């Protein structure tokens, strides 16, 4: 882990967080 | 546009309207709701929900 980083996250594991990703339809479902 | 009163969402839902006398725009947008959830303890140890 990364102590720098605010999430405290590896390096190797931010790249995977900022990779998949996933009136807006969203919340077109909710109603 | 001129001559285009209602309006959809992706979903083809009527999201507003145009008023007919002061012609604007009028969002609808239906009221909250939700689940409800009970957390509890055995009822033989308490009766506080």
């Amino acid at each position: 882990p990364d102590p720098s980083k605010p999430s405290k996250r590896s390096p190797i594991e931010d790249l995977l967080f900022n990779k998949v990703t996933l009136r807006d339809l969203i919340c077109a479902q909710k109603f | 546009l001129p001559f285009q009163q209602f309006g959809r969402d992706i979903v083809d839902t009527t999201d507003a309207v145009r008023d007919p006398q002061t012609l604007e725009i009028l969002d609808i947008t239906p009221c909250s709701f939700g689940g409800v959830s009970v957390i509890t303890p055995g009822t033989n140890t308490s009766n506080q929900v």
